[PDB]
């Protein structure tokens, strides 16, 4: 092509790698504030979790750890997915992996259930069928309990009451900053827990069943919390790495072009230069 | 002759809708190359996946390359081709493997051919 | 209004560079580019069909105040082939002032009759 | 000639702040487009807020644009301008719509412009 | 000293790029960032002004053994001008020897030197 060819393309890519440099330097200081939510939190949830396990051993149940199992009717589902895109396969891999056992596990739109979080779920489900219950749309890039803490109510209390059997939720871990990967766990019925008995006799005040009826649901709002860090914090590290391979691929290509255009502009010189000596010669 | 007037309203808005989405599809490879597929819109997406198949039906066996590949040749009428790329652009054929296109004739031997190969 | 024109097609074409990057922008980008696109639907034109300037002043009037960004992009063409055609019948007025004073009409008047002729439009 | 001793102390002081402004603000346009200015700091914020009324009072209406416009021209002391500008940067014309800066003369006549258009 | 420098102002110009938002202790903004603009404020020189070797060597020492970890950065450029006057009112005896040997003083001597100025010199 001409010179005049490549220097446009040339601009394009060299705007849009210093666009995805910027984002990823974003992204990384999102991720550098991000962990300091899950540091906090986690004291919370070993507190709360250290208690159960010795006020939820030795006894039936307020219908969470009875495992009710209701069979097949509307078993919860949870669906944690960004809001924005330019994250790679992060949201892919967790709509993807979720419809799939969905529709092997599930047949009957009365069995589905889904809660999403996060603009792209809705929109990937409103080009699929499948019957949303509640979302939440959007949530600030350092998400608090208090942040999430309504619909985690909400859903709480539609296990309770027998309108919900039981909740996975599906959402990304990361192995590092660089790796990260989807977990499904089985959530209400809480099939696992550990024995130690250090004040049995007496934590409770009101009585036994009493705290534990209210205490269950607080327990579980904390553990889908801890799945939102998880998430958030995949999110943050999966945009840094696809700007930062995006930015790669925008450097090989500028490379390339610049080689073929500084290669193309020395023939039209030495066609100019050659132009000029024969017509001196010709005379 | 690529005018209304001429070939015919059908044929002109079909042929101007191809060479929109080709050039659309030429446009987007920079971004393809260095952003990913993925990171496509859904608009998108869909060009790509019909300019594919509208590049390779483009291409056709003849009769005088019989000689240097097995197959015998087709002859296409100009009403068939107009109907076979306008189907392809409403979404008809979104289904079937790329390949399937590649050096037939007329329409119905791309579903032929993905017939043989199970589609 | 051919300078709110130039303001609005100078700002599309410069926010261009960045709606390769998804539908979820600053929310005021996106009604940027949806207005930078009518635009662009507006100022496209078929072969030997010239137009007067007297229908030119009024169609990009109409695109200037938003009158057009109710409607969809792909139904803009129709949108001016009816438009010209309602204002073959009613507004002549209008078509005659202009065309006599070089300059536009009452302005309450020709936002009442592009509210009658959006009336009648159908949508796709 | 924009050196310390040729200009003054003050006139240099100015100009520097004024073209650093500028070039800070050339670096967050595509984030700013992209992903919301609320998520940017609230320093950064206000550096915008700033950077838009520098740009928009270094334009200036000309005499001979008479012809183009119909508005009468204006001539503005060197004095008169760099003090404009170091009150635009210390902030005390913050509250006044961008639309007032542009093109007019000395910094009384955008208060007069943004009274007159009815801040 | 010279290679000391060489190492500090390369990091610097290295991690110029996320001086942003610095928080990896050390690698984000201590000794990697702080280090390497103390280096880029005392390289600045002002015009038609030349000075000395031994003037030199004894600035860039003491940037580079840490003696300006705590003047603030807008006030270098101050310290490097009252330590050229410190340095003609009390360290004769070291830019003698530097002038002579073409060697470094007493490490000890001159660490006490520039502690003796700084026990002079007011931040602003």
């Amino acid at each position: 092509a001409s010179l005049r060819d490549i220097k446009t393309r040339i601009n394009a890519t060299k705007k849009t790698s210093q666009i995805t440099k910027a984002m990823e330097m974003v992204s990384t200081s999102k991720l550098n504030r991000a962990e300091q939510n899950a540091k906090s939190f986690v004291p919370y949830m070993e507190k709360i979790q250290e208690v159960v396990a010795n006020v939820a051993l030795g006894a039936g149940g307020a219908s969470h750890p009875m495992l009710v199992s209701r069979p097949v009717k509307k078993t919860g589902y949870l669906v944690i997915t960004s809001d924005r895109g330019l994250a790679g396969a992060y949201n892919s891999n967790v709509l993807r992996l979720v419809y799939q056992t969905i529709q092997k596990r599930h047949a009957s739109p009365d069995e589905y259930a889904i809660i999403v979080i996060g603009r792209v779920g809705l929109s990937f489900f409103r080009k699929r069928n499948m019957p949303v219950i509640l979302d939440i749309t959007r949530l600030p890039d350092q998400p608090s309990f208090a942040d999430i803490k309504e619909i985690a109510r909400k859903t709480v209390g539609l296990f309770a009451d027998g309108t919900f059997d039981e909740l996975y939720m599906y959402y990304n871990h990361y192995v590092s900053a660089i790796q990260q990967e989807v977990t499904e766990r089985k959530l209400l019925p809480l099939t696992d827990l550990a024995e130690n008995k250090q004040r049995t006799v007496y934590e409770f005040e009101p009585s036994q069943e009493e705290i534990l009826d209210v205490l269950l649901p607080q327990y579980a709002e904390s553990l889908i919390y801890g799945a939102l860090l998880d998430a958030k914090a995949s999110e943050h590290a999966a945009r840094m790495t696809a700007m930062k391979n995006a930015t790669d691929n925008a450097n090989e290509l500028i490379r390339t072009l610049t080689l073929s255009y500084n290669r193309a502009r020395q023939a039209a010189i030495t066609q100019e230069i050659t132009e000029i000596v024969a017509g001196a010669n010709a005379l | 002759a690529l005018a209304p007037e001429i070939v015919g309203e059908e044929h002109y808005q079909v042929a101007r809708k191809v060479q929109q989405t080709l050039q659309r599809y030429k446009e987007l490879q920079d971004i393809i190359a260095i952003l990913g597929m993925d990171e496509l819109s859904d608009e998108d997406k869909l060009v790509v996946h019909r300019a594919r198949r509208i590049q390779f039906f483009l291409s056709q066996n003849f009769h005088v390359a019989e000689q240097f590949t097995g197959q015998p040749g087709s002859y296409v009428p100009v009403k068939e081709t107009v109907r076979g790329f306008k189907e392809i652009l409403e979404g008809k054929y979104d289904h079937l493997p790329e390949d399937a296109f590649r050096l037939v004739g007329r329409i119905e031997e791309v579903v032929e051919k993905a017939k043989a190969m199970g589609v | 209004v051919a300078g709110t024109l130039r303001l609005d097609l100078a700002a599309y074409r410069e926010l261009e560079a960045f709606a390769q990057f998804g539908s979820d922008l600053d929310k005021a980008t996106q009604a940027k580019l949806a207005r930078g696109a009518r635009t662009v639907e507006v100022l496209k034109q078929d072969l030997h069909q010239p137009i007067p300037v007297e229908k030119q002043v009024l169609i990009i009037y109409a695109l200037t105040r938003g009158f057009l960004d109710d409607i969809p992009v792909e139904d803009v063409r129709r949108f001016e082939k009816e438009f010209y055609l309602f204002l073959d019948q009613n507004g002549q007025h209008l078509l005659e002032h202009i065309r006599t004073t070089k300059d536009l009409p009452n302005e309450d008047d020709l936002n009442k009759a592009i509210e009658a002729f959006k009336k009648t439009f159908v949508v796709s």
